[PDB]
RNA sequence: GAGGGCGCUUACCACUUUGUGAUUCAUGACUGGGGUGAAGUCGUAACAAGGUAACCGUAGGGGAACCUGCGGUUGGAUCA
RNA sequence: UCGGGCUCAUAACCCGA
RNA sequence: AUGUUU
RNA sequence: AGGACCGAACCGACUAAUGUUGAAAAAUUAGCGGAUGACUUGUGGCUGGGGGUGAAAGGCCAAUCAAACCGGGAGAUAGCU
RNA sequence: GCUCGCCGGAAGACCAAGGGUUCCUGUCCAACGUUAAUCGGGGCAGGGUGAGUCGACCCCUAAGGCGAGGCCGAAAGGCGUAGUCGAUGGGAAACAGGUUAAUAUUCCUGUACUUGGUGUUACUGCGAAGGGGGGACGGAGAAGGCUAUGUUGGCCGGGCGACGGUUGUCCCGGUUUAAGCGUGUAGGCUGGUUUUCCAGGCAAAUCCGGAAAAUCAAGGCUGAGGCGUGAUGACGAGGCACUACGGUGCUGAAGCAACAAAUGCCCUGCUUCCAGGAAAAGCCUCUAAGCAUCAGGUAACAUCAAAUCGUACCCCAAACCGACACAGGUGGUCAGGUAGAGAAUACCAAGGCGCUUGAGAGAACUCGGGUGAAGGAACUAGGCAAAAUGGUGCCGUAACUUCGGGAGAAGGCACGCUGAUAUGUAGGUGAGGUCCCUCGCGGAUGGAGCUGAAAUCAGUCGAAGAUACCAGCUGGCUGCAACUGUUUAUUAAAAACACAGCACUGUGCAAACACGAAAGUGGACGUAUACGGUGUGACGCCUGCCCGGUGCCGGAAGGUUAAU
RNA sequence: AAUUCCUUGUCGGGUAAGUUCCGACCUGCACGAAUGGCGUAAUGAUGGCCAGGCUGUCUCCACCCGAGACUCAGUGAAAU
């Protein structure tokens, strides 16, 4: 659910707050957690590699189970779980054998239901299982990229693949994105839409929020001097520049893709 | 108003110390220097 | 002495003052529309099937009447 | 622009210079 | 298209 | 609940006077802004010079920064004084 | 030596960082001290820093650093695995009193505690670089309970007053007591114990996880404080003696209660929110490799040990950073009284101080102040600076508005003292006495005593009752930016930056991008509701035409065109 | 107009008088739509203007309390 605030102070008037009630409060799953450490954007030169990174809450890490193993045992979702480390939700779902493991968390979730993975293992949301048993048009979760990797497309919240041909030893999928891109068909993947989507609507509302969630601010090019980006200078405002990234690399439409090495596996790019 | 030089021993001993000199091909070479110019201490300890 | 009067004091209370509001009348640089006027200038929207049938409401566009979409009505002509 | 024509007649339109 | 004249 | 209100500490530094061989190589004094936050601070760590860092002023990088300090090439050159 | 003044959330008192003998005692004064100097943080000598339990080492880990081999690199060397270091963070133990010219949770007295070896004696499956558990954690907020601590009375010791009064509802002072041990409360949390079964916990496990039945309702962790004990003591005003007038012995009263009360403690709790909130060891338990009369495990008691190094002094400064005995800078801890909302402020206590030139004079002028006739912004670039407002409760309060606001708008009224209601009220706290009871850190009933605002009425003094210090001036129109925020440390705080929101645009993950000749690494343990680039800049109403030029995207048919 | 040169444009308002301010005109030397346009409650140590209060800011100074300045005594500089 999604809440507008009210304006009892300039920075709360803006405010859309996104509170889940089926979430579980407090401390997580001890045995699944693991220190983290923010990186501040630098790298192991300890150079600003990417801007805009640093400060912003603590933190500690959920394991989160992407491959999805455990074939044959089944598992019943104990509880929702918020994960700051991903738009996405969290369920803690614990397998009949006794053993506990955290999974994203599809658009039916809720605890009680049950789950499972495996060939066998039946088509149901919230469900593992290599793309060749998948019925073409299903929609499917986190979809591995070669089979038994760990799953890498649509792991944020709302997002979603659809299975679109499956010809071939390979299945063409059509990304979020909006590309079709042919993957090895033995290819694990999780029934339905990713959790949440709620999460595209909120606000934010001031300035703090993003502060507080690790993002430093940006300065506009042009707002600099001609020494620092190649925008910037001209007594007050102008531009008369040709678009360029701070390091006079060309912008707005290049394209920059480059693999030829994974050509092939690229059905039809995004639009 | 506060100044440039605010003490402490565990960084001085850190930053131009007599290993942190010994550490690095340069850092000996300031030695080296230092002891061919007859200096009577080399890096500052106790 | 008692009683009264004057004086003083208290209560009510007209002027009068201070603050901030409602409200009505006159007026105001400029300015929207509306009414009336003789032949003006531009086109010709409506009237007949008015030469894109007309209108109502709504919205968008345009020197102008008006154009265009959307739905609705017939207060529409033909043997369609 | 000018002369001729179409029109009851102006304009448009057509013709000739 | 207009005629107190596109 | 609140980058909410008033207001000490603490962070700042808008005005004025003084000072300007100062008490001080940037202060004092009377006022001033913020003050549960993009808050403030101790210790320790990382980034190193055409490079870092910058809510961007060419601001900061050990009292100096349109390219630091130290040594070296070096007795650079100087149709100038 | 007697007075006078100054700070008292410091100008006191402790700790760290830093200094590094400034500490204490003699002695000296050239130089150092902005003067003198007999005095000093000066000179010279001599003295002084006592630990099982305070700290450090040590155990453990963070960020980060190093790093056998290893991967890269013309060389130098860059990176990294096993590891190994690294505190600002986790890990066992002591309190009060006394003492020295100077040390003391260190010496001394008193009274405790920790963990290991040995020994003896009873009882017993012990055992890992390993499993689980624990350690182990955010923000804000709301009380209840409690202590530190204070007031008053009671108590005890002393006092009966330089000038009217003062044997009393009078005056002064003190009225202190730790760890540890016992109890295990206010209160917080959680249902227990039993047996059996298992695709998990890199192997096993009697452990943790999961599944079944069984069977009990009270059980188990947690926990400030109070009370008892420590205390037969210590401390304690003051006595009485000696004094080399510094002090040294010996001695010692009272030592309670009620009330108030934190920002400390119960509380690493509780309620709740989103930004979702270290690691590892010690520790508890579980097995394995194994040892199986052993050894080890438990407990009581006895004994031995607990090294080493730091320990003076300064500390919001004359001892540290500032060239100075420099109006600057500098992290943590404590928090008495009266008044007060208070860690503001004003006066004091304790404690420390009057700032290392002094003495006179009492001009202009300058600095910093106090008061001002009439006038009151005329001053001036400008009301710069002054002057003014200035508390609390209540009444009351416009346009506009994003319905919060604007608003502390504005503007008014009350404000001291005494008496009364009421020899001190509503409230608070709460003992006897009474009863009960699962019996006591119980409950119920009881309302003594102790505490104590506010209100109304009557009365009263002054020019004036928020009386000092403290302590918003208010109102109308308009530009710019929505706003909190940030910036030129040292002439600019702004209308500049940032911002939430908006758009464009790149990127399919070995991502785009970025640091790096590379290995590696950031992006991200993320994965198009994400991440980078650019512009715009809340929100409302909106964002038209132009693709010629430049830029960018797609496109090949041809013309041209490189090495070859 | 943070943009208007001509410019103290012109009219209205406020003033005893107003190169500023406010409202208007539009002839925009040389606004205008994310180089965002035009609005906007709140906010601002923000630029411009007006009013009450207040005043030594002033007409126009006066007195007074402190620290220097002046005399004595010790030390004892500087720029040039
Ligand atoms: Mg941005
Ligand atoms: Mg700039
Ligand atoms: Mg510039
Ligand atoms: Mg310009
Ligand atoms: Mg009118
Ligand atoms: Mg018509
Ligand atoms: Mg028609
Ligand atoms: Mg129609
Ligand atoms: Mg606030
Ligand atoms: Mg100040
Ligand atoms: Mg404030
Ligand atoms: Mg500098
Ligand atoms: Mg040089
Ligand atoms: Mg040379
Ligand atoms: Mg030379
Ligand atoms: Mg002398
Ligand atoms: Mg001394
Ligand atoms: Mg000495
Ligand atoms: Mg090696
Ligand atoms: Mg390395
Ligand atoms: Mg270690
Ligand atoms: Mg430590
Ligand atoms: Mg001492
Ligand atoms: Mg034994
Ligand atoms: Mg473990
Ligand atoms: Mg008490
Ligand atoms: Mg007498
Ligand atoms: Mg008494
Ligand atoms: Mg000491
Ligand atoms: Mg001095
Ligand atoms: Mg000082
Ligand atoms: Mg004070
Ligand atoms: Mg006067
Ligand atoms: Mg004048
Ligand atoms: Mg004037
Ligand atoms: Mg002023
Ligand atoms: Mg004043
Ligand atoms: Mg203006
Ligand atoms: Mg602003
Ligand atoms: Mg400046
Ligand atoms: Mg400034
Ligand atoms: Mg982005
Ligand atoms: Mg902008
Ligand atoms: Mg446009
Ligand atoms: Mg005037
Ligand atoms: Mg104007
Ligand atoms: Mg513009
Ligand atoms: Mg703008
Ligand atoms: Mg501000």
């Amino acid at each position: 659910a999604v809440v507008k605030c009210k304006p009892t102070s300039p920075g709360r008037r803006h405010v859309v707050k996104v509170v889940n009630p089926e979430l579980h409060k407090g401390k997580p799953f001890a045995p699944l957690l693991e220190k983290n450490s923010k990186s501040g954007g630098r790298n192991n030169n300890g150079r600003i590699t990417t801007r805009h990174i640093g400060g912003g809450h603590k933190q500690a890490y959920r394991i989160v189970d992407f491959k999805r193993n455990k074939d044959g045992i089944p598992a019943v979702v104990e509880r929702l779980e918020y994960d700051p480390n991903r738009s996405a939700n969290i369920a803690l779902v614990l397998y009949k054998d006794g053993e506990r493991r955290y999974i994203l968390a599809p658009k039916g979730l809720k605890a009680g239901d049950q789950i499972q993975s495996g060939v066998d293992a039946a088509i149901k949301p919230g469900n593992t299982l290599p793309m060749r048993n998948i019925p073409v048009g299903s929609t499917v979760h986190n979809v591995e990229m070669k089979p038994g990797k760990g799953g890498q497309l649509a792991r944020s919240a709302g997002t979603y693949v659809q299975i679109v041909a499956r010809d071939g030893a390979y299945v063409t999928l059509r990304l979020r994105s909006g590309e079709m891109r042919k993957v090895e068909a033995d290819c694990r993947a999780t029934l339905g839409e990713v959790g949440n989507a709620e999460h595209m609507l909120r606000v934010l509302g001031k300035a703090g929020a993003a502060r507080w969630r690790g993002v430093r601010p940006t300065v506009r090019g042009t707002a600099m001097n001609p020494v620092d980006h190649p925008h910037g200078g001209g007594e007050g405002r102008n531009f008369g520049k040709h678009p360029v990234t701070p390091w006079g690399v060309q912008t707005k439409g290049k394209k920059t893709r480059s693999n030829k090495r994974t050509d092939k596996f690229i059905v039809r790019r995004r639009s | 108003m506060k100044r440039t030089f605010q003490p402490s021993v565990l960084k001085r001993n850190r930053s131009h110390g007599f290993r942190a000199r010994m550490a690095t091909k340069n850092g000996r070479q300031v030695l080296a220097r230092r002891r061919a110019k007859g200096r009577a201490r080399l890096t500052v300890s106790k």
